[PDB]
RNA sequence: CGGGGAAACCCAGGUGGAGGCCUGUAGCGAUGCUGACGUGCAAAUCGCUCGUAUGAUUUGGGUAUCGGAGCGAAAGACUCA
RNA sequence: CACGAGUUGUUCGGAAACUGAGCACAACGUUAUAUCGUUUUGUUAGGAAAGUGAAGGAACUGAAAAGGGGCAACAGAGAACCUGGGAUUAUAUUCCAAAAAGAAAUUGCAUGUGGG
RNA sequence: CCAACUGCAGACCGUACUCAUCACCGCAUCAGGUCCCCAAGCAUAGAAUGCUCUGGUACAUAGAGAAAGGUACACUCAGGGAAGUCGGCAAAAUAGAUGCGUAAGUUCGCAAGAAGCAUUGGCUCUGAGGGCAAAAAUUGCCAACUCAGAACUGCUUACGGCGGGGAAUCCAACUGUAUAAUUAAAACAUAGGUUUGU
RNA sequence: CGGGUAAACGGCGGGAGUAACUAUGACUCUCUUAAGGUAGCCAAAUGCCUCGUCUUCCAAUUAGAGACGCGCAUGAAUGGA
RNA sequence: CUGUACUGAACCAACGGGAUCCGGAGUCUUGUUUCGAGACACUGCCAGAUGGGGAGUUUGGCUG
RNA sequence: GUGGUAAUGCGGCCAGGUAACAAAUCAAUCCUCCCACGGUGAGCUUUCUUUUCACCAUAAUCCACCUUGGGCCUUUUUACUCUCGCGUUGUUCGGAGCGGGGGCUCAAGAUUGAAAAAUGCAUUGUGAGUUCUGCGUUAAAGCAAAAACCUGGGGU
RNA sequence: CAGAGGUGAAAUUCUUAGACCGCACCAAGACGAACUACAGCGAAGGCAUUCUUCAAGGAUACCUUCCUCAAUCAAGAACCAA
């Protein structure tokens, strides 16, 4: 045989990401001084898009809590983040769309988005254009933060993990259809090197598990185990069933 | 004289992607295109330039929100909820 | 619209009947200036009439 | 913009130039003649015919990924006859 | 084929002197083996990588400044000249000689006139 | 102090020629391949195609010259009209523009140039479509072509260039891609749908 | 060992009687599987027999089309129509 | 712990004391840069299962 | 430093700007072609032909300063009272200030002159092309960066 | 701790890997018991927890206004349990 596919795509080689437009990561701000202890006041000077991605950005301008100098950060826009708003950040900020509070500060019930899964994440949590967390409950005791993920899973961090208060913009994307294998082709420039898609099937054995045949089809079951070596680990990996989903929808993931 | 029955902006299409795909795509079309109201100066400005960026030629706010509508309906919701809960 | 600029410019029609003309000149209502002239003068003959 | 309509809306005529839209150059290909040639002009070319020709388009230069390997809209195709 | 010639620039192209997709010296780590890896998501390296504006009594001393040194475009960025010639065998926005055929622009230093 | 002169000085490398039916690659002065700029007149929709001023060229082994049999970016053919052939292969055919007209089916977009019918020459005229200036609804001057309509008069139907059409069945939705050198397809891709891991 | 899962790989039955003439069989008995092929579709690019049978197309049809289905060996994202 | 509950400017202190320092700008360090885990889950060795992802090899003979 | 009610006119560090950016439409700069008129030369001339063909050119760099389009100021602002007005070929615009009057400014061009006739070869008007420039829709596609340079904010 | 469930009686099913049962909780989605009636509201279809909020609708009261503006219907339009 030969190397399959989704091996070859670790080597990097001209599967990597095609970043030569984006404007940067979208982060928080760095969890200083002033965003523990009190607030930071900032002023969106720019909505922008950035190829390959969905939801909005936007460009804060704050001011160096330590030097005469600003300093202009790049975050995921909240729905409803316009320029010339205020955004304020810290501990003692207020509860308002744009704002960035810690997690042990935000009333249950809350949506939020940009969430820091560790303080200093600078976020990590519901970034994806539409998406957002659920505040569920805090623990004073412990120090932490019960929340419902996009996925549908909860999870619990520290109550001291930043959150922005909304959701993020961009929302309702899937909705339309492409129509287009072009429309395709433009959506994926901006990302990787990623398709159009080759059935295993179509393929020829010597590079695929399903490849060969006189019809085509796979001759053994396409579940595989969790144990499988890569380029043995094709198909439905490590599948719990099959099939068409029939009544209730099983949250995915781990246990 | 209306130049189409049913296929609105969609008739660029000619017959070649299926009525129920044009249907609902032309939907989102048709909100995508269209000027939207502008709470900020008070005018039917807002005009979508890319996805989710929002530009109102009146007051010359760019607004985020919305990949194909000025807000979605979960943003109204959750903007209500924070003023409730910003208010207790 | 040349014309009609010009006969707003020497007062032979006024404001209102400016734009009424210009906004039916944009619609295919005239084929040919001596239409729009023709129309001009009926328009100014009732004028005349009701004053 | 003209006509109908209680209203919702309907019937015209103009404007405007959308489209992996059509005919058709250059370009990019290569369907048929199972034509020419078949010690060739040519270790794959020639003629007529033919596909497409605003797009998932064509192209220069630069740059990245290779031999138990690379790359592949997948033909075991291509990686200096 | 033999002999003898021919390509002239402050401004044209490049380089001095930009960044790009990228490359990989140093540094560090790895490897029995460096002929391996990391090396632009603001950016090397457990990482002390800045060597000089000033002053102050002519070259000696030193603040603040975070993230070493390079390379990669002869179609991107950039770049002060252009007509006439009776001027060649062959070069020319490159040659022409005080009436420079002539007309300019632009650098770097110096000299005067004048300043408010 | 430095903003107009003025004085001196403006270093390096490239620069011929070619860029192709003879200067590069293809063993070669090979009908193959090779990126960029400038791009005239008439016909015409025109970078189609045909001819032409400027520039370029007469370089491709030639002379003589109706054998058969060939090849052709060469034709024609009485009567019949696919009877030929595996198969209408090849060839013939259709043709521009304008007006009229246009079925089943249909995702209402199309199908559609569906199908069909008619007309276009040449001359001599008429009408319509404008711009500038000093009931200006008029007074002068003037330019660019088009479209329509008449009378007269012709056809040997006469350059180039330029769809044949219809009724159905199988398959693939469609545009794409693809075995450089025997396979272009129903194969691959595709949007759409579903599943899996996280 | 015990559960789950088919838009996982895949799979998806026979013989032995029956209706006032003949038929064929709604009905019934039985042997039986994990389940016994449902909606559809067909001598289909899937039918051996086969040039299947009927209709239509022609002067004449191993061809074409429309039907029929005892389907060697059709059939539902191995996606059916 | 000097600000709040749809686009401003902010740097190289003044000022006040003691002979240039001092405070303005608190001081301290059984010391970890900070945060989150934490002696398990991360490093090496040993052991078992799984493992066409891959390697090597084989896939008798007679024979109208 | 300084003038104008103003738009704006004139003599270390920090923050912006130029560089710097996909398309179409409609006007278009040079330039190319054509036509009209007028010069200069040539060609045809059995017969016609007020004819046919050629040519009639103005570089960079400067000074002064008659339109097109954009931005803006000031002033009138009962501007939109129940058919508001302005404007594009075109999808508009206006009390968040339309239109009119008078100005400020930028970008393209004009015009005057210096260069320049001392050069070149043996002329001053129109119509068609032409993207320099001006006018600052596909997108789940929104279409590089830096040097260098420019200006301000603070301070000397 | 040895059964539970279910039925006319059973069996399918759950259960010493602790079912059923018991107490206090947690989560999610429905629904709003009793009061509930020959009661109320709504054009009809329909509509029952509380509080806060938006527009409505009817009746009644009136020495308010007004002055025939109405009734009912092809066409057309809006609502409509499951
Ligand atoms: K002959
Ligand atoms: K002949
Ligand atoms: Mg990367
Ligand atoms: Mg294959
Ligand atoms: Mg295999
Ligand atoms: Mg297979
Ligand atoms: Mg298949
Ligand atoms: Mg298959
Ligand atoms: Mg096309
Ligand atoms: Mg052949
Ligand atoms: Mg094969
Ligand atoms: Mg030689
Ligand atoms: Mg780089
Ligand atoms: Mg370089
Ligand atoms: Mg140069
Ligand atoms: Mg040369
Ligand atoms: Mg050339
Ligand atoms: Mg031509
Ligand atoms: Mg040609
Ligand atoms: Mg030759
Ligand atoms: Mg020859
Ligand atoms: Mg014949
Ligand atoms: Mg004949
Ligand atoms: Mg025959
Ligand atoms: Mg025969
Ligand atoms: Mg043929
Ligand atoms: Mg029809
Ligand atoms: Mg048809
Ligand atoms: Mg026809
Ligand atoms: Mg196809
Ligand atoms: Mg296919
Ligand atoms: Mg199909
Ligand atoms: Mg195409
Ligand atoms: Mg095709
Ligand atoms: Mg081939
Ligand atoms: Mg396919
Ligand atoms: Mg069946
Ligand atoms: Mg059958
Ligand atoms: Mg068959
Ligand atoms: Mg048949
Ligand atoms: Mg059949
Ligand atoms: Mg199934
Ligand atoms: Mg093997
Ligand atoms: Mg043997
Ligand atoms: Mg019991
Ligand atoms: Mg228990
Ligand atoms: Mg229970
Ligand atoms: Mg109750
Ligand atoms: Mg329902
Ligand atoms: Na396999
Ligand atoms: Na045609
Ligand atoms: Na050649
Ligand atoms: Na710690
Ligand atoms: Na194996």
């Amino acid at each position: 045989g030969k190397t399959v596919l989704s091996c070859r795509k670790g080597n990097g080689s001209v599967y990597q990401v095609h970043g030569h437009k984006r404007l940067g990561p979208a982060k928080l701000r760095i969890l200083d001084y002033a965003e523990r202890h009190g607030y930071m006041r900032g002023v969106v000077k720019s909505i922008e898009h950035e190829a390959g991605r969905g939801a909005a950005l936007a460009r804060v301008e704050f001011r160096h809590p330590y030097k005469f100098r600003r300093v202009k950060e790049l975050m995921v826009a909240p729905e409803g983040m316009f320029t010339g708003q205020s955004v304020f950040c810290g501990q003692k900020a207020p509860l308002a769309i744009g704002n960035v509070l810690p997690l042990g500060q935000i009333t249950e019930g809350c949506i939020v988005c940009n969430v820091e899964a560790k303080p200093g994440d600078r976020g990590t949590l519901a970034r994806a254009s539409g998406d957002y967390c659920i505040i569920i409950s805090h623990n004073h005791e412990t120090g932490r933060t019960r929340l419902k993920l996009p996925s549908g899973q909860k999870k619990s961090v520290p109550s001291t993990s930043r959150a922005m208060i909304g959701i993020i913009s961009g929302g309702g994307r899937i909705e339309k259809p492409v129509l287009k294998a072009g429309n395709s082709f433009y959506r994926f420039r901006g990302k990787r090197n990623c398709w159009p898609k080759v059935r295993g099937v179509a393929r020829n054995p010597v590079e695929h598990p399903h490849g060969g045949g006189n019809h085509q089809h796979i001759g053994h079951p396409s579940t595989v185990s969790r144990h499988s070596p890569p380029g043995q680990k094709v198909g439905l990996i490590a599948a719990r069933r099959t099939g068409r989903i029939r009544g209730g929808k099983a949250v995915k993931g781990a246990w | 004289a209306k130049r189409t029955v049913k296929m609105g902006v969609m008739g660029r299409y000619g017959t070649r992607y299926g009525a129920n795909p044009r249907k609902r795509a032309k939907k989102l079309e048709v909100s995508q295109h269209a000027k939207h109201f502008c709470s900020f100066c008070g005018k039917f400005a807002f005009r979508r330039k890319a996805v989710g960026i929002w530009r109102c030629d009146g007051c010359s706010k760019t607004v985020a929100g919305g990949a194909y509508t000025l807000s979605t309906p979960n943003n109204s919701t959750v903007r209500s909820t924070v003023r409730r809960l910003r208010e207790l | 619209r040349r014309l009609l600029r010009k006969y707003r410019a020497d007062k032979k029609i006024d404001r209102h009947v400016y734009r009424d003309l210009y906004m039916r000149a944009k619609g295919n209502v005239f084929r040919n200036k001596r239409n729009l002239v023709e129309h001009i003068h009926k328009i100014k003959n009732e004028k005349k009439k009701e004053r």
